[PDB]
């Protein structure tokens, strides 16, 4: 990545996409467990 | 009541991996052009089954039965569904995670007896008939005994319409209905006003002019002789309800071809 001289610290905000699920359940009437997940970082597959 | 659970839920390997290695018949070639990503979604499935937990499904396959009969009324099944889910999901266990498999495999095969409730009416209609006839005086009328077959024609009638013909026993008098419309609610407590002409050769309330004209149909050469009354107005009624069979199909007629008119020259 390549830009122009400007004066104030800039902060490039590249935004490397990616899939990004959540799949809540409900089961029993009082519970709901979600289940994330996000792959090109990874997470709570919980 | 089970496949409206499997009809309600759970979206098989066999037809997984009669497809992936494309062993169907009319498009073989579908599994093939799917994306890559797809064929790699499915080949791992039938190579290695992924578990499945069925206890909702079947309890699911419970609920659908009770409020299929009567119990857990239609708009409770919120309620009664958590709760045997709770109940199951606390006190798990092979033990009852099978004692289900057995209610639900058993609650939708064991429904001929609900089949038969509904096809001799024998819940009641001969449960409460063979109660009254209990309830009856002996079975020894003192006039005539023409008393019997009278009281048989009863039995077959209801046992023969099973449209609904309930027998209730709305209080000490038990009422016999000819429909679940039940514009002919005759009291067949009422007849023991014909223990009194069950013998003989303007007393009869309609009533049991009602419940005459409700059997008559069923009656042949039983009821009979020229044992008064009772015999007659049984033959009387069964000629009137021919006669209202051609009259209606006379009507029908009458009123195809083209108002009071035909309901004037009919009655």
């Amino acid at each position: 990545f390549e830009v122009d001289p400007m004066d104030e610290p800039t902060l490039l905000y590249v935004l490397f996409e990616v899939f990004d699920v959540v799949r809540i359940h409900q089961p029993h009437r009082g519970v709901i467990e979600a289940v994330y997940l996000r792959t090109p970082f990874s997470a709570g597959n919980a | 009541p089970a496949m409206l659970a499997a009809l309600q839920s759970q979206p098989d390997w066999a037809a997984a991996m009669d497809r992936i290695l494309a062993l169907t018949t009319r498009n073989p070639e579908a599994f093939r052009q799917q994306p890559q990503a797809n064929r790699f979604s499915a080949i791992l499935e039938a190579v290695v089954p992924s578990r499945t937990n069925p206890t909702h499904e079947k309890v699911l396959a419970i609920v659908n039965a009770l409020t299929e009969s009567k119990a857990i009324r239609k708009d409770e099944a919120g309620l009664i569904y958590n709760a045997l889910l709770e109940r199951v999901a606390r006190y798990n266990s092979t033990n009852v995670q099978a004692n289900l498999d057995r209610l639900t495999t058993d609650v939708r095969e064991a429904v001929a007896q609900r089949e038969r409730f509904m096809h001799d009416t024998n819940l009641g209609s001969q449960v409460a008939l063979n109660a009254f006839l209990s309830t009856l005086p002996a079975n020894v009328p003192r006039g005539q005994e023409d008393y019997v077959s009278f009281i048989s024609a009863l039995r077959l009638l209801v046992a023969e319409v099973p449209q609904s013909e309930v027998y209730q026993s709305g209080p000490d008098y038990f009422f016999q209905t000819s429909r679940q419309g039940l514009q002919t609610v005759n009291l067949t407590q009422a007849f023991k006003n014909l223990q009194g002409m069950w013998g003989v050769r303007s007393l009869l309330t309609p009533n049991t002019r009602l419940l005459l004209l409700l059997i008559a149909p069923f009656t042949n050469s039983s009821t009979i002789s020229r044992d008064s009354y009772l015999g007659h107005l049984i033959t009387l009624y069964r000629e009137a309800i021919g006669q209202t069979q051609v009259d209606e199909q006379t009507f029908q007629e009458i009123t195809s071809v083209s108002d009071t008119g035909s309901l004037e020259a009919t009655l």
